[PDB]
Parts: C-alpha cells; structure tokens; sequence
C-alpha cells in the first residue's frame, strides 16, 4: 500500500542504520540468511512498507546507504544482519572527505549522487505509492552533514509533495567530539529549516546519561546506545505498520506536530526502561508511564525543560491497555501542569494507541516533542558560530576549496531568524 | 581499498623507520620473510602470496641503507625501493638541496609513480625526518617542494624530530632548522614533532632504563605512528581519516605543528601492580612528564587535543573524563575554541614485541595536541640563530654550493613572521 | 597408505602425460595395426600390445609412447601388490581387488570397458575407431584410476 | 601445414642461429640429436613449420648456412647443438669477404651462390604451402651484408610473391666495432629498402644496455646476448605456428606495420626483464607490463620515444592472461601517450594473444614497432657516411674491384631518400 525509503549518510549513520534493521528484522521474525520463520501473521500483512519481496519468501530492505569510508562499509558488509541488504543498495565511495562539509557536497558530491538516484529510481518505480523518505544524518560529522543536505535538496526538487522524516544528532555540552562541529552544525541547520519535513534532535549526552544513571550498565558500548536510537525510530513508525486501538499514520503525525512551516525540530523520548537492579520491583502500568512520561530522566536531549514549555507532545502508547486508562492519565496532568505547557494551544497532547508490543517486552511508550526549551541549545550553538568568525579561524579550508565567506554569514542571517522566531512566541 | 605511503629521508628516518615496519609485520602477524584486508594499508601483494611494504627509504649515504640490506628483513624490503646515495650531503643543506640531490631525486619520482599506480586508493603520504640532518632537512625540502607539484591536496604528514632544548648531537642545527621551517610553511600539510631529551627523559623515570639504544628510542616513536594510522589500519568504533585531523588538528595555514604524547609508558614489571582505568590514563595524559616535547605546558595555552584511545574502552567514562578535564583552572585553553577535543576509539590493543621493554596492557592512548607554549622552543630556535649569525659564523660552507648569501636573513624574517602571530592569535 | 599414494600420484602424472599424447598413442596403434595387417579383430590384450610394440613399431616417437604406456601398465601392476597388503578388507573389497587384478591382466579383454564421466577419451577419439578398433586401450587407464580411487575411499571409510 | 625457409649468412647469425634454433627446439621438446621427448601432441601439429620429417621418426632442420670463411660453419657443426643440422645445409667457400662489401659480392660471392641457389630449390620445393623465406644477417660483417643482399636480389626475382623477413643487426653509436660500418651498411641498405618485405633492426649497444640496467647479469657473454635476440624472434614466429585466442600470421604483421613501401624497418623489444634475485618481488601482472613495453629503458635501439614517433605497434602477448584487462590497458596507454603515438592513424596498435607461454614463465609480451627515430639511428650513419666520402677513404678495397664511382654517390642520395621520407611524412 504505502512504501518507504531509508536514506543513510555518514560513518556514524552506519551504526545507527545497521542496528535499526537489526532491531526491526527481529520484530518480524527474519533471520540474516533471509528465511522467515515465525507465527505472527500480521507482520507479513504490512511487511511491504519497509522490505521488498524476493523469491522463496525472502524480503530485502529498502535501505539506501551513502558514505565516503569503505572500511566501515566493509564492516557493514561483514556485519551479521547486513547480509540481508541489497548489493547495489549500498552506495560507497572510494574517496573520503576529511570531516569537512564542503568535500562531501561540492567536490565528491558531483559524482557519487548520480549513483544514488539510479538506486532510488530503481527502488522508486517498483513501489505502489511512496509514503516518503528517512535519512539518518548528523550535525557534528563532516560527511553526514554534507551529503545529507544534498540528499535532502535534490530529492525535494525531484519529489514535490511527500514526507521527509529524518533523525539527526545534535551537539552536546560534554560529548564535544569535533572542533569544527560548530562550523558543521550551524550551516547544516540552514538546509534543514527550509527544506526538511521532520528531524528528531537526539543528543548523545543523554544517551550516555540514560545508560549510566538509568539503565545502569557496567560496560555499555555503542551497540547499547544504538539500541535506544533504533527503538525511538520504530516507535515513530509502528503506527504506519501495525493496527492499534488509536492509529495515527505519519502524515497526520506530520500534520499535527508541525504547526508552522519552519519550527519543526523534534525532541524524542522512548522509555520502557528497566535497570538491572529493577527487573521486578517496577509496577508496569499505564499510571507509572505517565510519571515516567515527563520525568527528565527519560528524554533524549540534554536540556532542562523547566526553563520553558512543551509546544506539542505526542504519547504513542504501544501495548495492551484501555483508552479510558490512557487518556485520563494524561487528562489529569493537562489540568494539573498548567505551567509546564504552552497556553496558546489547549489540550496539548493528542495520543495514539498501538496493540502489538515490541518483541522481548510487554508494554512500551514513546514520545515526540517540540518545546520552547530548545532556545538555549540553539542559542549556545549560534554564540560560538559568531565567535568563530571574529577570529576567522579554521575557515580557510572551506575558503580554499573555491567557496565564499558570505555563505558562512548567510547562515547566520538564516539561523538568527530561526532563534528569533522561537523568541517571538516566548 | 585504502593504502598508506611513507617516505624516510635522512639517517634518523632510516633508523626510525627500521623500528616502524618491524612493528607493522608483528602487529599483523607477518613473518619478516614476507609471508604469513587489514594488511591493505601497508603491504602490496605478490601473486605468489608475498606482500611488498609501501615504504620508501632514500639516503644520500649507503652506510645505513646497506645495513638494512644486512638485516633479517632483507627478504622483505623491495630492492628497488632502497636508493643508494652516491655521496652524502653531510649536514650541509645546500649540498643535497642544490648540488648533490638532483642526481637521485629523479629516481625517487620513479619509485613514487610505481607505488602510485600500485595504489588503487591513496590516503596520503608519510614523511619522516629529523631536524639535525642535512639530508633530513634539505633533501626533504626539494622533495616536499616536488611532492606539491604532482599532488596538491592529498595528505602529507611530515613526522619530525624536534631538537632537544638543552642537548644536541649537531652544531649547524640552528642553520638547518631555520632552513627547514621555510619549506614546511610554504608546502607542508601536517607535521608532528618530538624531541630527543624527553624521549630520553621518559625512559629514565617511567621505564626505569639507564642504558638504552636508539632502537629503544625508535620503538616508542613507531607506536605513535601506529596509533595515528590504527584508524586506517583497523576497524574501530570511531575511525578517523588523515584528511580529518589535517583539517581538524591544524588551525591555520601557518601552524601545522602539534605535539605528540603517548601513554601508558609502563614497564612489564610495572603494569602488574597498577589499576588502569581510562580516567587513570587521561589524568596521566596531561601531566608534563609524559609528553615527548620538553617544554612547560603552563607557558602557553592549549588549543586542541586528539585522544586516540585503543583497546577495550567504553565511551561513557571517555566523556566524563573531558568534562572532569574542562573544569580545572590550571589547564587553560583558547576562548576561540571551546570545542577543542576529539577522541578516537579503536578495538585492537597494540602488540608487544619479544625483547621489548613495554607492557602488554589492555588500553593505550595517544595525544596529538597543539599548544601556544611551543613558541618558547621557537623563541630559543630564533635566539640560538641570533647568537650565531651576528658575526658571520659558518657562512662559507653553505655558500660554496651556489646558494645566495643574504637569503639566510630572509628566513629570519620568515621565521619572525611566524613568531609575530603568536602574540596576535595568542592575545 | 601414503607410500602407495605417492606412486598413485606419479601414475596420475603419467596418465595425464598419456592423455596429452593420446593422439600420438592412437597414431602409433594405427601404425602398428597397419604393419601387422590384421585389422579384423580389435586390440584386446596387453600382451598383444607388447607384441605389437616389439616388432610392428615404426617410429621412434611411437616406440617411446608405447614404452611409456607399457611402463604405466607395469607400474600399475607393481602397485597392485603394494595395495593388496594394505588392509584385509571385506568381501566387496576382495571382489574389487579381483576386478583390479582382472583389469591389470594381459589375457583379459578391454573392449567392453568404457570411459568414465570425468574422462573425455570418448569425446576425443573417433566414433568408429573407438567403437570397434581401439577404444578399450585408451579407456583402460581412467577406469583403473577410478577403481583405485573408489578402493581408497572404501578403505578410508572402513575401520582398521 | 605452413612452411617457411631460413637462410643463414655471416658469422653473426651463426651465433644467433645456434641459440635461435635452441629455443624452438626447446619449445618443441627436442633433444640435441633431433628426436622427440615431449608431453603434448599440440606442438606436433605445427612442428612441420620449420622442420621436415625423416625416415625412422626423425625431424630435420629447415636452416641453410652459407659463408665464405669455413671457420664458423664447423664450429656451428661442432657446437652444443651441432649434431642436429643435415649435412648438406652447410655451404662453405674459400676467400672470405674480409668485412668488404665488394669482396663478398662479385668476385667471390658469385661462385658460391650458384651452388647455394641449388640448395634453395631443394628446400623450397619440399614445402607444400611455402609462405616465404627468412634471412638472419649483419650490417657490420662483410659476408652477412654483401653476400646476403645478393641472395635478397636472386630469391625475390625467381619467387616474386612471398614474404621476406630479415632479422638484421644494425651498427651502433658507441659500440662501433668495424671501421667500414657506413660503407658496409649503406651498400646493403641501398638494396635492403629496395627488395625486402620485413626488416628487423637489432642494435648491439641496447643489448649491452638491457643486460646491465635491469637484468644485472654479472658476466654478459655472447650466449646471453644471443639469448634475448632469439627470444624476441621466437615470440614473433609463435603466432604463426602456435594457436592462440587471437592469432596473426606473418603477413598479418607485414600488411599493417607498413603504410608506405619504403618504410619497413622494425624496432623490437621483450617484456619480462625480471631479475634473478627479484622474481618474488614482482607481482606477475599485466598492469606491470604495459609501462614495461613503453618505458624509457626497455627499447632495443638508440631511439628514445621522446626523440621518436610511433606509427605502428604490435604487442604479441604469450601466456595465460585475461582478455579484458589487457584490452582496456592497451586502450589505457594509447590515451595517456597522447603525443607519443601518431595522430593520423587512430587505433594504432594490434594486440596479439598466444595461449602457450614460453617455458618457465607464466605470461610474456613482445613489443614490436616502427618509429621515425630509426632515421636518427640512420642519421648517425648519414652524418658519418657523407663526410667520410668527402675525404676519399677506403676506395681501393672497393673501386679496385670494378664498380664505378657514380653509384656510390647514388647510395648517399638513396640513403638520403629514406630519411627524407621519414622527415616529410612526420608532419
Ligand atoms: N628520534 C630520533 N632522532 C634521531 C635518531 N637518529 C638521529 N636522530 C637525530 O637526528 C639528528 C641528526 O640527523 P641525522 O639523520 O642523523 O643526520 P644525517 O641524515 O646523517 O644528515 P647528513 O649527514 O647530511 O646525511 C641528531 O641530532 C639526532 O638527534 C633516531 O633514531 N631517533
Ligand atoms: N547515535 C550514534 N551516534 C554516534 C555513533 N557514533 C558516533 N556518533 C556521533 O557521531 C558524531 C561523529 O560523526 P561522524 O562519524 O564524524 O559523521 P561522518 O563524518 O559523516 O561519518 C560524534 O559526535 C558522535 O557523537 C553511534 O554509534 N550512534
Ligand atoms: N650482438 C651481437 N653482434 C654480433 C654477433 N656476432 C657478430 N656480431 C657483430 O657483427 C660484426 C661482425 O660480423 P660477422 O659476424 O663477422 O659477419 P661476417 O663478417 O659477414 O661473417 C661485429 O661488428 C659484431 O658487432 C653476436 O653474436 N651478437
Ligand atoms: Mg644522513
């Protein structure tokens, strides 16, 4: 019925992407060999959103991957669940960039994306009606921020009215892992605000914080970290695939939580969490979700929401539960929390209920949010970007590749209009 | 797909390079005879199953190249990759740069083209030299001038040996190091330095060794080259590219000279007692004793830091370490770079060698840091030349080859131009 | 089994050489038959082949090829004795050893034998010439090699 | 099936022809007596090309050796491969040419050749499909040059439409080992251009240069010098006799290499210049080979490609190599040699692949070409021949025998006719 496409950019995108299709292949009962062996029949009914039918009951992902480092792509090739990916669905380049935005977009961008669109149109015309696209890009990485924008730009120019639901990782206070990250982040937002349908600001620092303070793992390597990120993505995209007592497909999700054509950043959250101390001491009910729904321990972005208000909050609850129990738990806190929310939009939460729980689990809850606490994250991102031009430092690589200095200043014209628009309603 | 090309020029670069590829075959489990994906970055394959290293050793004297031919690795190194210099420049910059080196520099480009067509994908060039040797300062200079002609943008790392602040085995070193800095400013992409005294100093108080050899030095230096290339060598959690930190760790077209610092320098008897946490090693990272550049870190300001963690490290306490780092008031950074950090994480720990003095530790860490305190070393390099050039000392040796007389002072103006900006950028 | 297997590999190299010189061997057989002037009956005996090579051999290369073929047959007969003393065997193994003796026998015929599937001797030799005159002399070596490989596999599967 | 006769003149090719017939006997598995001990019958199908059969299963040479000094005949008869030639193939005279073109042509040559020409009908009429004749001779020695060109005159008139292949050694710039070289060569090339279909030029000096710079043989005796010259012409003839995936007969090379009738001097080469100590240091790869067919060192004449002009090139590949990699890399090298090949013949080259290698080698290539710089090889003679006639040198050895002085002036014009045509059609 509705088909979807997964773009990918960056070396960091591979580990997010590989764990993603590792998580969601399990929840339908697919082995890495490619032979379905399961009992649930509703999965095969709506399997046509992600995969593509092959001979003998096999299905191949509609995952498009773009990178400039074959070494991590070789690992994706040698990965366990990567053996279900299609060969030409891989788009891998031989020349790198160097963690700079210009090399992926202008120089190496002139050749690799011609191999991308042929893969896309090969996958595009085999579908019934394409619901949209997903891209997992970045702001701190040079290659992911680079081609991710040009992946966004030419597809929007090719596809006029569809959905574009992305997942992008934002800078953090204490997990600063690149010097030119403020250079890379700010000008990537320039291509985001004008031209992206959905982006989900996942912050690394909270992912570390939740594995330490909240999931309490002794050695939580990155495979644990991508295990949160993939399940946040699937909570967004389980209503399109699975029937529930209150269904909300992505287009009306894109309608509801995007009130304005620009201010469409999102701040995820997904907390069916259980520490290794606490397997049995929790009382897994709908009321315990609601306290855990707005506790700061559960959200993905390193910000304190008590310095602002939530604009739109969506609480997709997936599992076996009653609607009268669902709404009333949020109905009370809409009345009770008269301060933490925005006042110009009453009834601040519209929910959705899904019946099928995730595998290996009983009942789980998501979160999608736009808030008026993202000023200071956007404020602190801008303030160094202005300060990095006063000393004019590090810019001669971008300058020396044939580019203008004004393109660094034109983003500050555009990013200041972004943060001043958040200032207008606040 | 990726491959690495390394060039060794000078007596030190041959002697340093001897310990380097000794490690490369041992880390990859390859016998020195030349036989037994991850070995793609350093060895080109033979159809019989052998692998040919991608290292070029050029020296103007035969006395150490032919020594390599007498080594056990004579069944490894390619016979045409060793170039015998007919006559040595003998610590005279103008000899190789203007009279002697022209005969054999044509042969080097034949080796470069032969290695380039064998390279299906090039990450960059690796350049090894010391600042005392005339071949290591002059023959590189018209090689680095030449290497810009054929290739303009691919990576060029000039692994350098900075002269020690208090000792030297040379006398015309203030002439040669001045003549080094002119070519590196105009052409060179990246250049790391260490000084022999801190290499002497760390093996005194950490490894507790009284009597080393230069092999006992060069085994430490090759670990740094292993750590920088380990991202390209092996798949890790956070792989880096040469062009990445060439863009990243370099701030400016003038300053591409950061410092090197490695840890843990803990001996085999010594490591059995210790408790090695990542917070332990990173608190051991920023002590001035563990750096291999003898210059006080409190004289300048920190600019950037690269922390190439390797082994079994979980990225949690990595981030809390830098957060613990950033709070202190003793360590001062530059306000125009609040994001001055980057951490590399690779899975495979380094491999110890039989007959070595290091310990088999689970975790290792390197430091690729640039700091404004290095002006004090360069103020000394300007001051030592100023005490030498006032009364026309040693001018006759260089001029007899054909180079001009007053162009010695041109590099003084060019060196001072580099030294003027440390008060501008620094303040 | 490795001591007999070294001679088996040497015989494999010799049989490869004979297969390469199959056209020269066929020409030598035709020349010997023309010299003997008895083309009514097909070649059936190793003793008949030896008598053909002793008197009715024409060329030096033909004599060398006939000597190589006879030496290969003699080496097979000599290695049969060493293969006999390897294991006691079962009744099927004894039957296969008797078959190997019959295949190495000079008095036993060879025309009823045929080349195996991997061998291309039938695909190389002429239709009528291999159908009625000299097919068995060409095809005897590959069937013997297949029987030896089958006996080696049977001994490997048989516990000692 | 296809048969071609070899005539021999001069002591030069008497030293090749022992080595040259060693290789073809080696390729066909032939003992020094002349019988057969081989592995396959594939060579026996076209072993009749250069032999005839004998009663008792023997194979007899198709090579006739003629000289006016009987010393080299008996030495060849008593050489390492001396008991193989049939004993009427040898024809020996009384008075040698004495490095004089005149002496071996008119007063002494005529008595020998009539008995020699009777041997020609004895060898030619035995062949059924006689394609033509080959002749190995010299431009430096008197009998190979003067008496050889007489054979060129007599054979072509009686047998008009055949193929005439001559493998001739040519005088050199600095290995000039005879005083009358511009007298001997010019009195032959006056008739070589006129009456020869295929001519191959062999330069002595390059052969000394080949065995030094890349082979590094310690003692390059004339067995080593005859070794490569035999191997080059062995690879020329293997496409006529041995089947390959893409075949080319001798006339096939004759038609396409010769655009204009007077330009048929060919410049050859042999590819695997692999050394005795670095076999395992070379990846046995066709991407190594093409830069070895077109390097600055692998030629067999004193004709630099930057001083030359490549009209036609034949690259006969021998061994088991893939088709596509060769065909694209042949497409590769014509593109990057933008100014090296000619422009008015697009798609200059022929690839030729023969399946069967030479013995002891996987893949093998011969680079054969025509260049204008053979006139620069000729202009060294041309600047030497014209000035030497002005001072009236060495006339009595020639004009005392009976030729007029006028046709000697024709030769310096006819040799000027040849170099005029190269220079005219160069642009
Ligand atoms: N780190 C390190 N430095 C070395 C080593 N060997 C020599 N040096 C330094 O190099 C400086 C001199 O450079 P050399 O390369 O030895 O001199 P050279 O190449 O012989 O110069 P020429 O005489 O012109 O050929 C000395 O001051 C040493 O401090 C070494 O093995 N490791
Ligand atoms: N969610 C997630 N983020 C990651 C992972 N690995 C790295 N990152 C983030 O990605 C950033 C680096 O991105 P980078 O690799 O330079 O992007 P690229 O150059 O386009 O490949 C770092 O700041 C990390 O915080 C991962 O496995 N999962
Ligand atoms: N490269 C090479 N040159 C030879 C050989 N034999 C003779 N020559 C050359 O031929 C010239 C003498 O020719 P020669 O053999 O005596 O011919 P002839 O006088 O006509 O019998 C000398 O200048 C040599 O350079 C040989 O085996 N190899
Ligand atoms: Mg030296």
């Amino acid at each position: 019925m509705r088909e979807i496409v997964h773009l990918q950019a960056g070396q960091c995108g591979n580990q997010i992407g590989a764990k993603f299709w590792e998580v969601i292949s399990d929840e339908h009962g697919i082995d890495p060999t490619g032979t379905y062996h399961g009992d649930s029949d509703l999965q095969l009914e709506r399997i046509n959103v992600y995969y593509n039918e092959a001979t003998g009951g096999k299905y191949v992902p509609r995952a498009v991957l773009v990178d400039l480092e074959p070494g991590t792509m070789d690992s994706v090739r040698s990965g366990p669940f990567g053996q279900i990916f299609r060969p030409d669905n891989f788009v891998f380049g031989q020349s790198g960039a160097g963690n700079n935005w210009a090399k992926g977009h202008y120089t190496e961008g002139a050749e690799l994306v011609d191999s991308v669109l042929d893969v896309v149109r090969k996958e595009a015309e085999s579908c019934d009606c394409l619901q949209g696209f997903q891209l997992t890009h970045s702001l701190g990485g040079g290659t992911g921020s680079g081609m991710g924008t040009l992946l966004i730009s030419k597809i929007r120019e090719e596809y006029p009215d569809r959905i574009m639901n992305t997942f992008s990782v934002v800078p953090s206070p204490k997990v600063s892992d690149t010097v030119v990250e403020p250079y890379n982040a700010t000008l990537s937002v320039h291509q985001l605000v004008e031209n992206t349908d959905e982006t989900y600001c996942i912050d690394n620092e909270a992912l570390y914080d939740i594995c330490f303070r909240t999931l309490k793992l002794t050695t939580p390597t990155y495979g644990d970290l991508n295990h949160l990120v993939s399940a946040t993505m699937s909570g967004v995209t389980t209503c399109l695939r699975f029937p529930g007592q209150l269904n909300a497909d992505l287009r009306k999700l894109a309608v509801n939580m995007v009130p304005f054509p620009r201010l469409h950043f999102f701040m995820p959250g997904f907390a069916p969490l259980t520490s290794r101390g606490s397997q049995q001491y929790r009382a897994l009910t709908v009321p315990e979700l609601t306290q855990q729904m707005f506790d700061a321990k559960n959200m993905m972005a390193a910000c304190d929401p008590r310095h602002g208000r939530y604009l739109t909050v969506a609480a997709v609850f997936r599992g076996r539960m009653s609607m009268k129990e669902v709404d009333e738990q949020m109905l009370n806190v809409q009345n009770k929390n008269s301060s933490y929310f925005v006042e110009w939009i009453p009834n601040n939460v519209k929910t959705a209920v899904c019946d099928i729980p995730p595998r290996g689990l009983k009942m789980s809850a998501t979160f999608i949010g736009n808030s008026t606490a993202i000023q200071e994250l956007f404020k602190r991102i801008s303030e160094q970007f202005t300060a990095m031009f006063r000393r004019k430092a590090f810019l001669h690589w971008y300058t020396g590749e044939g580019m203008d200095e004004m393109e660094f200043t034109e983003a500050e014209s555009n990013m200041n209009d972004l943060v001043s628009e958040y200032q207008q309603y606040q | 797909m990726r491959e690495c090309i390394s060039i060794h020029v000078g007596q030190a670069g041959v002697q340093i390079g001897n310990a380097c590829w000794e490690l490369y075959c041992l880390e990859h489990g390859i016998q020195p005879d030349g036989q037994m994906d991850s070995f793609n970055t350093f060895f080109s394959e033979t159809g019989a199953g052998k692998h040919v290293p991608r290292a070029v050793f050029v020296d103007l004297e035969p006395t150490v190249i032919d020594e390599v031919r007498t080594g056990t690795y004579r069944q490894l190194f390619h016979p045409e990759q060793l170039i015998t210099g007919k006559e040595d420049a003998a610590n005279n910059y103008a000899r190789g740069h203007y009279t002697i080196g022209k005969e054999i520099i044509d042969l080097v480009l034949d080796r470069i083209r032969k290695l380039a067509d064998q390279c299906t994908g090039l990450q960059g060039f690796l350049v090894f030299h010391s600042f005392g040797g005339g071949t290591g300062s002059g023959f590189t200079s018209l090689l680095m001038e030449r290497l810009s002609v054929d290739y303009g943008k691919k990576s060029k790392l000039e692994f350098s040996i900075y002269p020690a602040p208090q000792v030297s085995t040379a006398v015309v070193e203030p002439y040669n190091s001045i003549l080094t800095t002119h070519t590196t400013l105009e052409h060179s992409d990246c250049a790391f330095m260490v000084d022999n005294e801190a290499i002497y100093d760390i093996c005194r108080r950490n490894l507790d060794i009284e009597r080393p050899t230069y092999t006992n030095l060069n085994r430490l230096i090759g670990q740094i080259v292993s750590s920088i290339t380990a991202s390209l060598r092996f798949d890790g959690a956070l792989n880096v590219d040469l062009t990445e930190f060439q863009t990243n760790l370099v701030p400016y077209p003038r300053i591409h000279f950061p410092l090197a610092t490695y840890a843990p320098v803990i001996s085999a008897e010594k490591a059995y007692h210790e408790q090695l946490s990542v917070a332990e090693i990173t608190n051991a990272c920023f002590e001035p004793a563990n750096q291999m550049v003898k210059c006080d870190p409190r004289h300048g300001k920190y600019m950037a830091c690269c922390l190439l963690y390797r082994g079994d490290v979980v990225p949690k306490d990595v981030n809390a370490a830098i957060a613990t780092i950033k709070t202190k008031r003793t360590i001062q950074f530059v306000d125009w770079c609040p994001t001055g950090f980057k951490v590399g994480i690779n899975y495979q720990p380094p491999t110890v060698v039989p007959g070595g003095d290091l310990a088999k530790v689970q975790r290792a860490v390197c430091m690729l840091s640039n700091t404004t305190a290095i002006a004090e070393a360069w103020a000394r390099l300007d001051h030592k030349f100023d005490l030498m050039y006032a009364k026309r000392a040693f001018v006759h040796w260089y001029v007899g080859e054909g180079m001009e007389e007053g162009e010695f002072s041109e590099a003084r103006e060019d060196m001072a131009a580099l030294e003027k900006d440390y008060e501008e950028v620094g303040v | 089994m490795n001591e007999v297997k070294e001679s088996l590999r040497s015989i494999e190299q010799k049989y490869k050489l004979f297969q390469q010189q199959q056209l020269t061997f066929t020409a030598a057989l035709e020349h010997c038959r023309e010299n003997a002037h008895d083309k009514i009956r097909p070649i059936s005996s190793i003793g008949q082949v030896q008598s053909y090579m002793e008197h009715y051999c024409n060329s030096s290369t033909d004599r060398r090829v006939l000597l190589m073929f006879l030496d290969i047959c003699s080496e097979l007969n000599k290695l049969c004795q060493h293969f006999e003393a390897v294991h006691s065997g079962t009744p099927v193994t004894n039957n296969l050893l008797e078959k190997c003796k019959t295949l190495v026998s000079q008095s036993n015929d060879l025309s009823s034998l045929r080349a195996k599937y991997p061998h291309d001797v039938v695909n190389h030799l002429s239709c009528d010439e291999a159908r009625n005159h000299y097919g068995g002399v060409v095809s005897l070596i590959p069937l013997i090699l297949d029987l030896m490989k089958e006996w080696i596999a049977h001994s490997e599967k048989l516990p000692r």
